[PDB]
């Protein structure tokens, strides 16, 4: 799946399975990309810069109780990035989701849409 | 710039300084996941890395943009904050001063002058008056006021107590509303915000403040006896102090505002380099602010009274959480608003209300 995630004053377009996310700005190129992914059409992430989270592969941290975590091992980079996307996780940020197969888009925050 | 009272070179080259402090979308998008993941996986230095690599590349901005910064005195980087009078101050001025998220936190100059804390209130008054009082409070449930004050006044006592900020003092006693000039701030704040929590600060020079760390709710304190010196940095510089999660409630940051800021300079020279806004905190004065300012405070007098008032915004009409306030930081909004715990403990303000 790939999710319309809102981080304040913008929207960005994050794609976990290209480990690929795409910042939207008030310009031609995000509008038409955004405009395909709420229409369920073939979504042109090419005339878009694709980036991705500067957490490490091998992120090692301590919680408040001082456990050791390293991903990989405790939390899995898929399980990660869930926490990220995910209704369960990021709901305040949860804009909209497209199913990646079908192409079926559900929109949660309708007034986030347009930024 | 008109907002703050600029005395120096040093303090108006910092304070010209901080657009360039602020984080451009990519870097935004970093610090979103970074701080999500810092309060979901309980972790103060998640993607310790990244921020570290942040803090470089932000320096280089400043050593781009200002060649001679090295040369610049980092101890001169503090601005005086302007004060108000609020003789003529009506709740609807009030209430769009507080939503403007580009004004900082607004200190009411002497608006608690002519209430009877103000007036009458000491470590001694406060002891012989007030015998019945108990504030929820523990040593380093309830305990008496009294006890806390004379254990204050005494030079040999071992213990000292810390005061929960999360408690209903008003509540519990609502004839301090009227003594300490509460219904001034419940006026100013009718229609826009109900008070969620209410708590009466008494302390000796045993406990030096609070360091850095911010809010999620709007806040008030009201200085009754004594004098606090305030530190603030602008929202969006909240980073270079390496912010991080106890909990929801628990907004906390790694930045000593003890140290020196020479020895600042060494090792957290982006906190050096910053424009950061003080008042001092005199009886009579109030000081309000918004979500996501980071302060720290400094006990600067031998023994400080202050009444502090955290408000919730609220709809009249539908009774029903109000619209959350603009801010500088709406990122902290998606984050907090993601948390089971936090949403929880909203709602559960809003039926102790009823
Ligand atoms: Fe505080």
């Amino acid at each position: 799946s790939e999710y319309l995630i809102n981080s304040g004053e913008f929207n960005m377009i994050v794609c976990p399975a290209d480990k690929a996310y795409y910042i939207l700005n008030d310009d031609r190129a995000s509008t038409e990309t955004l405009q395909e992914f709420l229409d369920g059409e073939k979504v042109q992430y090419h005339r878009l810069k694709p980036l991705w989270f500067k957490y490490r592969a091998d992120e090692s941290w301590q919680d408040l109780n001082k456990k050791e975590y390293r991903l990989g091992k405790e939390l899995s980079e898929a399980e990660l990035i869930d926490r990220f996307v995910l209704k369960a996780f990021n709901f305040g940020s949860l804009v909209a989701v497209r199913d990646s197969q079908t192409g079926a888009v559900k929109i949660f925050k309708r007034d986030k849409l347009k930024m | 710039m008109e907002k703050y009272d600029i005395q120096s070179e040093t303090q108006r080259k910092a304070f010209d300084l901080m657009p360039h402090f602020f984080l451009d979308q990519e870097e935004q998008a970093n610090f979103h996941f970074m701080m999500h993941m810092r309060l979901l996986l309980n972790a103060p230095e998640f993607m310790a890395t990244f921020e570290r690599d942040l803090f470089e590349k932000k320096l280089a901005d400043l050593q781009a943009k200002c060649p001679d910064l090295a040369n610049m005195d980092c101890a001169d980087t503090f601005i005086k904050m302007k004060s108000y009078d609020f003789s003529n101050m009506d709740r609807h001025t009030f209430q769009h001063m507080i939503n403007d998220a580009s004004n900082p936190p607004i200190i009411a100059k002497g608006f608690l002058n002519d209430t009877k804390a103000v007036q009458q209130w000491t470590h001694e008054y406060l002891i012989e008056h007030y015998k019945d009082t108990e504030i929820i409070a523990v040593g380093y449930k309830k305990l008496k006021l009294e006890k806390i004050l004379r254990s204050q006044l005494d030079k040999d006592s071992k213990v000292s107590y810390y005061i929960n900020n999360s408690a209903e003092i008003f509540n519990d006693y609502p004839d301090l509303i009227d003594e300490v000039g509460a219904e001034k701030i419940l006026d100013l704040f009718y229609g826009h915000s109900a008070n969620s929590f209410s708590q009466l600060f008494v302390g000796n020079l045993r406990t030096w403040g609070t360091n850095w760390h911010q809010g999620n709710d709007i806040s008030c304190a009201l200085m009754i006896s004594g004098v606090k010196r305030w530190y603030f940095i602008d929202p969006r510089l909240g980073y270079i102090l390496r912010p991080f999660f106890d909990g929801a409630n628990g907004m906390s940051a790694k930045m000593d505002a003890r140290l020196d800021m020479n020895f600042h300079k060494i090792h957290s020279p982006l906190y050096a380099y910053a424009p950061k806004f003080y008042v001092d905190l005199e009886p009579g004065d109030v000081i309000f602010f918004t979500k996501y300012w980071p302060h720290a405070v400094i006990n600067t007098t031998p023994l400080q009274i202050m009444a502090n008032m955290r408000m919730t915004e609220v709809n009249l009409d539908t009774m029903t959480k109000g619209k959350d306030v603009p801010t500088l930081m709406p990122v902290y909004d998606n984050i907090l608003n993601s948390d089971p715990s936090f949403i929880k403990f909203k709602f559960d303000i809003f039926n102790n209300l009823g």
